[PDB]
């Protein structure tokens, strides 16, 4: 490699000469420490560097040792049930060699562990030709998740030595003959985090992610390969849900990506999360998440390159034909430092100080999410399903962060702090909310069910809808007019507001919700709102109902702490309710 | 539509502050006209 | 009855004259120091560039 | 034709070449990297042995000494012919629809020519697009300007869409085309698109030009060109 | 290695000419030909050459007759035991006239990133003497709780009167207090100086003082001495740490300065692009450790320019701070000490430090009974001012006769008054005894008849 | 532009009188104090430090008059040789120290008028007497700087003005207020500011 | 050009002149017309950072000098930019001049002629102007109670024609109507009526006769039983 | 660039009559006057210039199409010469002068555009004829020197545009109004000027 010498610092910009083999967009290790840093321009032999970790201590004449490869990421065994930073390093690694609780500057070190011994079975049978994401053979890193090892992109050809057995990381498990040469390949691949891993075709995500929260797969589902945000103020309980969502969701692996947040917020994320538990192996949820930390102290760049880190790490997987949910959080926290990055370099700026690509840098991010077929004559296919929060400013929407994110997503989940000391959870705002996927769930929803299910969710919003105007000209006149027709659709939204939008994460059997199980509560109070208005159109005044339908009402929130074998419950309380009205319609 | 330009900064959260009162006031006024609209229909029942 | 009249020109005309005019001048006040700040800021990149 | 080894500075998007000549003003380029990948790019301004170019793909990995410019000698350009019809291609008129290459008739500057205003004609003519609000209230005339005013969530992809396949002109001209052009785009919005021209049989009297939020600015801009 | 090669001056940014091995930010000396001499900083250097900045200005300078010296170190500090009770400069220098110290050992001020799997997280209740803070808004060990101000609002009478009364309960383990203070008048700076040492509170804290009139340089710095300080006290000798700043706005307006003079352009509101981050870098340095028995916790101050929290200097700090506790004019205009008001005040570990173990096993309960309750009693209150005292009802009026006196004695305690915790939670009791027990609906059967009067 | 040394340095304790019932009650300043007019044009700045120096309680006034208007001054030289009020049983103009610096006067010197106004002021705060000093208008000083800066092509602060504004200013202020003098007869003077801010 | 053959004709020839310049706003756009072709740091809207001393060397160029019998006196005129106050051009004339007297297009259109608005106006030298000797006694406590009056009655107007007059009281109704007669008449006197100084203080107690005595606390009650109506 | 000489200007006191109800009678116009219309699209600024060029009694009319619709200026060239008024036995072209450069044309031309038209009519002005001009849009000319001064890196000015805006617009009516042409015989002549504004 080619050395450099500084010949000019001033702040966080670094000029080199001699850089002539280097690239632009390449890291590299500046002065004697060896701090990382990234050429941004380049006039002849001399490139300019912003470096990332402080400069005191550094001036002309020292070395810069440029790295070759712009930033990337270690993907191989050992990755997985780890914690890094923005540009993976291992933080209980780094802890061990350093011997120091802090983070020094010029410490360099790798991601995965090359002394960590795995077992490799070759699955893959010498002679064949393979081809790049073509599976080789598989390491057992941590089930639930089982590593698999595969052909990396830009080779192809027949495989001629392989066969199982004890190696690390490093050493040659493969061999493989392309027309070019005879090029071994190590059981882990470097890739550019800037850089979206190759597909083979991208698909539509049109099929639901059981979450098991009756307001998010009901109102506000969000597909294998969607992206929903949700700005979460302090009180709206964002991490209960973001928990939940980790753990009850049909996913393969889990990618958490914590973006220059609060030191008194991200330990929160990295102690509370082995808590958690994976509830088909009931083993700890950190066996099946990969988790990247940063805050607001750390290094501008590490804060920025969070979320691509994460993303790609996410790829990664996603090729195995895994699918992946990648939480970020906060995106705003990662703007606020792309914008940053933008002062530095004097780019003339936008909207709010905001680099003028801040829409087309969130645009390239969310973008690489998404239901893909995988390269490989496998053609297996992959999901990575996106939930990234934002923080607005004064909970207005209206900010470019989350505007941009709007534009390029059809998911959102209004995290509300008005319904917070109101005691509702989740709180989410059923009316600001949407999803534009609730449509092509609905008839995915009513095909496996074999149910009129979309009918029942779109007669629930347009309920509940109804419940707010109502509630506007309620609050006018009071009560009065009484308008009993309209007062008893209030009944139907206010059941509606408790059994199914409000659900205690933290009960037992209030935590998850299976689809049939969802089906069968919605029935009940869809049903008695229904056989409500029959009697209404009858002829009969309806608080003499509302007295006979006490017995009705003890059981349709019991129906929500309903275990999961005993629907016959949760099946008799709907033909239960035809004869109560009726014995009130005698009268 | 428009008042009279009075450019200054303190002045818009001020303005925001007096927008609060106005609804906090408009809010009162209105349950306010209700209350007394409440007994004047029930005094011309005795009044006619 | 004329207590009525005068309570219901009062929430009347702060209803429609005044808060309308409050919400639609701090729209143009903070459209114009939205302005005149990037205004600068372009001023301050020229003076930096001399 | 002309190759130039020499590249005096590289900054952000933009690039420097020296020692230069016969280049123009909006003239295309073509950037040879050291690992053979080929990137497009357009000349800014030129001033004597120098030439300011931008790079739309990005500067991103490139190695100056090693890498060298090369100058097409024509603006961004597009090869036309009458088999466009039915297919579908990018922002920058690249084939998508992973159909047969297309032989071009010729090929034209995007920037086009001003039609003289004494040559135009005023535009006089109904088209019928289906839609009874326009077509009765608000008439769209052959030749005009007719823009729709939308929000976010609002449904004009389905407006778009249904006059795109909706629109005939009566009289039966058995020659009515429709040139849709999508920019910066999401993935499943050009998706919902080109499978609703697909299923309707729009396409077959259509040619497509899609641009995602992915791709480069340049060619979004582009797109509509 | 003295230099006599000055090239330029131009304000007080200094050109030195024909060096090597000069560093970014190492501390320079100039003797001047009359014999004065000044201390200076590098801003830039390049290849032949380097920029400086003189702290004690540039007047009077021949460039021809003048030396430089580079001392080849960073702006260091001083560590050693033998701190407490002395008085310091922004710089580290003594000003109290004692027994010059000798330090243990030289550390930059800029201190380093601490790992986020090292953190741990805190626990321990902090009592600060203050009702409004100790009972609504609880400040907890490690946490990083601001004090948003005005212009004459009595912020630097609340500021002394914390360090005074601040203290941890039982745990054996002494109280250490680094007070720092930035650009401030003279009487400002005798204030808490006199104050501390006649309450013996001096003896019980460090002390970093920085006029106004004193180098903008240095006023940047001065944060960083203390914090440094406070990391040498809790880190590597494992005491509760509890550091006060003031004043927060001046730091930045002194941070500005030095930017126009590196001549960077400013991001926004004339504040350069990298407050929040430089901010976040002295801010984000408190809490406890794994394994560790230290404890670092921030009181930072700063005045808003005319009460507005949407103003660069308060608003980013939120993004960096956990909660606030905002003083009010109104509050202060009608004789409330401390003018705290509660609604705005805000505290996200409050829950932390409440409960059995920490405090009374009512804390949490009590606390938004009061909380609700004086809105409700506020709201009843301009109800009342516009429809007549008749026009409530009657328990209405005893909510707004209850938020009153909830603001006369309950909040306003005196600058010079401690209440400790019991004394504090009681009174809540005292105060809620006028609500009847019909409405108090967030406390339970176990608690509402054991304290309730 | 160097503070004249002092052994050290004083609370304002002392209430002055000003003649003027809203600020001698409601908003006092002691001797030694430092207090800001700021308002826009026509408020009365400069009649209020007109009406402060006719009757203050203190034994030395120097009115300091820059980049304001000249008939301002004219009108004080007029007028205070005539006007007579204790606590001397002389003139006023026998108290007085007047430095002018009118508008269309050269804009560095509106810089030098302040500096020198609070150097004759220490001066007599060095024997012991009581002095106030009425800078009318500290804008001016500022608006003076940012003319220099601008001209100088340097990188300006907020409004355009330098961003050693702040610092400036603060050395102009902390450079009053009560001390007592050096030897050892320690006699304590004390320095009042009284500064017209006039914002835009 | 102007101000200086003001000066020599004042001065040297003992002459006495009235300075009329319009428009005043034409000039500032003018410096600023060279200061953008100088790519000289700007200040506020572009206008040159020295702004406020080019036009003090132009306004403080008036007034008398010992010995010299000639006067100059200045009386310039500007469009303020945007009817607004603050603009650069008016805010730093204003700054400098002894006074100002402004126009209203509110006042203009309900064909006040001149529409002065006499509330943001100002004069800094009527003191020693005005008194005994030169004017009567009561010109200066007529002026400050009319002032006090029309600033009481305006507001008045305004809360009546949004809640009615029967919302005013009494005395607010007095004041309101005296605030409307003093638009019509006392502002407005036509651009061709020469008033003297006496008809205009006979005319000043006239309109704020319709009003109470105990109300007017600004006024000497030996200078009112004199003057009084 | 240079306004066509005359021996000296006249006041404009002869109305004009454009046969717009609203105009003629509450806001008219005289012959040598000039008049804006600024107002959003779609508010009819065109609409009502197309009616001055086509009832006013003047002798000629001059419209110039600076950056607009190329519609707009074809509706013209089409239309005019089939509008005959009943005296004459003559079309309405046959006293017309079209200036078209379109928006989509070389935006350094608008400037041209404007410069050309309003020489063009002072060239019959001097005959003693009485012109009109129509400028629609003058936006699109101010737009054209925000554009070239951006380009030569001039500085601003307000809002983008350059420091001179205001003086090439003040220079620009200023040369209509009511003249007497050079010559023995001093005969008068008239350029009204209608300009459409089209503001943001
Ligand atoms: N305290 C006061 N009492 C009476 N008149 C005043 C007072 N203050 C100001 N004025 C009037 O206002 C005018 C403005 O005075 P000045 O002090 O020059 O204003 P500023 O200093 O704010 O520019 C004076 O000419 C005077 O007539
Ligand atoms: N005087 C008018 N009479 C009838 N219709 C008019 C008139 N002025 C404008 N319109 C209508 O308004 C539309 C706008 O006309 P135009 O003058 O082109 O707008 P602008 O030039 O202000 O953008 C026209 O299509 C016309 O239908
Ligand atoms: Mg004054
Ligand atoms: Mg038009």
């Amino acid at each position: 490699m080619q050395i450099g010498k500084i010949i000019k610092v001033s702040g966080p910009l670094v000029m080199a000469e001699n850089m002539s083999e280097a690239s632009i967009q390449d890291m590299c290790l500046v002065g004697d420490l060896g701090v990382i840093g990234e050429i941004i321009e380049m006039r002849q032999d001399v490139a300019s560097i912003q470096v990332y970790e402080e400069t005191s201590g550094i001036g002309p004449g020292e070395p810069v040792r440029s790295t070759g490869e712009a930033l990337s990421v270690e993907l191989g065994p050992g990755i997985i049930s780890q914690m890094f930073d923005g540009i993976q390093r291992p933080l209980d690694t780094f802890m061990e060699v350093t011997q120091s609780n802090f983070l020094g500057r010029g410490v360099q070190l790798p991601a995965l562990d090359h002394e960590k011994q795995w077992w490799f079975e070759a699955t893959i049978e010498e002679g064949t030709e393979v081809s790049a994401g073509d599976i080789i053979g598989y390491v057992d890193e941590t089930k639930i998740i089982q590593h698999k090892i595969m052909v990396p992109n830009g080779i192809k050809g027949t495989v001629q030595k392989i066969e199982s057995g004890s190696f690390t990381i490093d050493d040659p498990i493969c061999v493989i003959e392309t027309e070019q040469g005879l090029k071994e390949l190590t059981m882990m691949q470097k890739w550019p985090v800037r850089r979206g891993r190759p597909i083979k075709q991208k698909l539509n995500p049109d099929v639901p992610m059981i979450t098991g929260q009756r307001v998010i797969d009901t109102f506000f589902p969000v597909t294998k390969g969607g992206a929903a945000a949700v700005p979460g103020p302090f009180g709206a309980g964002k991490t209960v849900v973001q928990h939940q969502i980790a753990k009850w969701s049909d996913v393969d692996l889990v990618v958490y990506v914590g973006c220059g947040e609060r030191g008194n917020e991200m330990t929160d994320v990295v102690n509370e999360f082995p808590e958690l538990i994976d509830p088909n192996t009931g083993e700890s949820l950190m066996e099946r998440t990969v988790l990247i930390a940063n805050t607001s102290n750390m290094p501008v760049a590490a804060r920025e390159a969070s979320i691509y880190t994460g993303i790609t790490i996410a790829e990664y997987f996603r090729d195995m034909g895994y699918d992946v949910a990648i939480m970020a959080d906060s995106t705003s926290r990662w703007a606020e430092a792309l914008r940053e990055m933008s002062g530095r370099l004097e780019e003339m700026p936008g909207d709010e100080g905001y680099p003028a690509y801040l829409g087309s840098r969130l645009a390239e991010y969310y973008e690489r999410s998404g239901r893909v077929i995988a390269l490989g004559s496998d053609q297996r296919e992959g999901s990575i399903t996106a939930i990234s929060a934002v923080s607005p400013s004064g909970g207005d929407i209206s900010e470019p962060v989350t505007q941009n994110t709007l534009r390029v997503v059809k998911v959102f989940w209004g995290l509300d702090s008005s319904l917070a000391q109101k005691r509702h959870f989740p709180s989410i705002n059923w009316i600001q909310s949407y999803s534009l996927y609730s449509t092509e769930v609905g008839r995915y929803m009513d095909q496996i069910l074999q149910q009129d299910w979309s009918d029942m969710v779109t007669e629930g919003m347009r309920i509940l809808q109804e419940e707010e105007q109502l509630n506007e000209i309620v609050r006018l006149v009071g009560i009065d007019s009484l308008s009993d027709n309209d007062r008893l659709t209030l009944e139907v939204a206010k059941s509606i507001r408790e059994d199914y939008l409000q659900q205690n994460a933290f009960d037992d059997v209030d935590t998850f919700t299976s689809r049939e199980k969802q089906f069968n509560m919605l029935k009940v109070i869809l049903t008695f709102g229904k056989e409500a208005r029959k009697a209404l159109s009858l002829g009969a005044y309806f608080n003499e109902i509302m007295e006979g339908t006490v017995a009705v009402r003890e059981r349709i929130s019991r129906s929500k702490y309903i275990p999961e074998e005993e629907l016959a419950k949760i099946s008799s309380i709907n033909e239960e309710i035809k004869e109560t009205i009726q014995l009130i319609v005698s009268e | 539509m428009r008042l009279n330009v009075n450019p200054t900064r303190m002045e818009l959260t001020r303005l925001k502050k007096q927008l609060t009162t106005a609804t906090r006031g408009h809010k009162l006024l209105k349950d306010k006209q209700d209350e007394l609209m409440r007994q004047f229909i029930l005094l011309i029942r005795k009044n006619n | 009855a004329e207590e009525i009249e005068k309570t219901r020109r009062r929430v009347n005309a702060l209803e429609y004259m005044t808060i309308p005019q409050l919400e639609e001048t701090i729209y143009y006040i903070k459209m114009k120091l939205e302005e005149n700040e990037r205004a600068e800021v372009t001023r301050l990149i020229k003076v930096k560039n001399m | 034709i002309k190759e130039y080894r020499t590249i005096k500075e590289v900054v952000g998007p933009l690039m420097a070449v020296e020692k230069v000549s016969g280049v123009k003003y909006e003239e295309l380029i073509e950037v040879r990297m050291q690992n053979g990948e080929i990137r497009r790019g357009q000349v800014l301004e030129v001033q004597e042995d120098k030439a300011m170019v931008q790079i739309f793909e990005g500067t991103s990995g490139i190695n100056l000494k090693n890498s060298s410019v090369r100058f097409l000698g024509h603006p961004l350009q597009l090869g036309v012919s009458e088999d466009m019809i039915g297919r579908v291609f990018d922002g920058l008129g690249r084939p998508k629809d992973n159909g047969p290459e297309i032989l071009p008739e010729k090929y034209l500057d995007i920037n086009g020519e001003v039609i003289n205003p004494i040559a135009r004609d005023y535009p006089d003519e109904f088209i019928q697009t289906g839609i009874s609000a326009i077509d009765h209230l608000n008439t769209l005339v052959r030749g005009q300007k007719l823009p729709v005013f939308s929000g976010s969530g609002l449904p004009h992809k389905e407006l778009a869409a249904q006059i795109a396949r909706q629109a005939t002109v009566l009289d039966s001209s058995d020659d009515f085309a429709v040139v849709f052009a999508a920019i910066g785009i999401t993935f499943e919005e050009a998706e919902f698109f080109m499978e609703d021209f697909r299923q309707t049989g729009a396409i077959d009297r259509s040619v497509m030009f899609m641009n995602l939020a992915n791709d480069p600015a340049i060619e979004r801009i582009a797109t509509p060109r | 290695k003295e230099y006599r090669t000055i090239k330029e001056v131009v304000g007080p940014l200094m050109a030195v000419e024909k060096v090597s091995g000069v560093k970014y930010e190492e501390l320079i000396e100039v003797r001047m030909q009359n014999g004065e001499i000044r201390r200076g900083q590098v801003l830039e250097v390049q290849e032949d050459k380097a920029m400086v900045q003189i702290f004690e200005g540039t007047s009077g300078i021949n460039l021809k007759n003048s030396s430089v010296r580079f001392l080849g170190h960073p702006l260091q500090l001083g560590v050693s035991e033998d701190m407490i009770g002395r008085v310091f400069d922004g710089l580290g220098r003594p000003k109290d006239n004692g027994p010059e110290i000798l330090p243990e050992k030289y550390l930059d001020i800029n201190g380093e990133v601490i790992n986020p799997i090292a953190r741990d997280y805190p626990d321990e209740f902090i009592q600060t003497g203050i009702s409004a803070i100790d009972h609504l808004n609880t400040l907890v060990r490690g946490q990083k709780l601001p004090v948003f101000s005005g212009s004459g609002l009595p912020h630097k009478e609340l500021a002394a009167q914390i360090a005074r009364q601040a203290t941890v309960l039982d745990s054996s383990d002494d109280f250490a207090v680094v007070f720092a203070a930035i650009g401030i008048t003279f009487e400002e700076a005798e204030f808490f100086m006199e104050d501390f040492r006649q309450t013996g509170a001096i003896d019980r804290s460090v002390m970093f003082m920085n006029l106004a009139n004193d180098p903008a340089i240095e006023r940047i710095a001065t944060p960083r001495m203390a914090l440094t300080a406070a990391e040498y006290l809790a880190y590597e000798k494992g005491m509760h740490v509890l550091v006060i700043m003031t004043d927060m706005t001046n730091y930045a307006e002194a941070l500005r300065e030095i930017s126009a003079a590196r001549r960077e352009v400013p991001g926004r509101r004339g504040y350069p692009g990298y407050l929040y981050t430089n901010l976040a870098t002295l801010f984000e340095r408190a809490g406890r450790i794994r394994g560790l028995k230290g404890s670092v916790t921030q009181i930072p101050i700063l005045t808003m320019p005319e009460d507005d929290k949407t103003h660069p200097i308060p608003d980013l700090t939120g993004y960096i701070t956990e909660g606030q506790i905002i003083l009010t004019r109104e509050l202060y205009k009608s004789g409330i000490q401390p003018p705290i008001d509660v609604l705005p005040s805000l505290s996200r570990l409050k829950d932390k430090g409440t409960g059995a173990g920490k405090t009374r096993e009512d804390h949490a309960a009590t606390m938004n009974q009061l909380f609700a309750a004086y809105a409700q009693g506020k709201q009843a209150k301009e109800l009342a001012v516009v429809l007549g005292e008749s026009a409530l009802s009657d328990i209405d009026k005893i909510y707004a006769k209850f938020a009153e006196r909830f603001e006369n004695e309950y909040v306003n305690q005196g600058f010079y008054t401690n209440r400790t915790i019991t004394e504090t939670l009681d009174l809540g009791w005292e105060l809620l005894a006028m609500l009847p027990r019909t409405e108090l609906k967030r406390i339970k059967d176990d608690l509402l008849d054991k304290y309730l009067p």
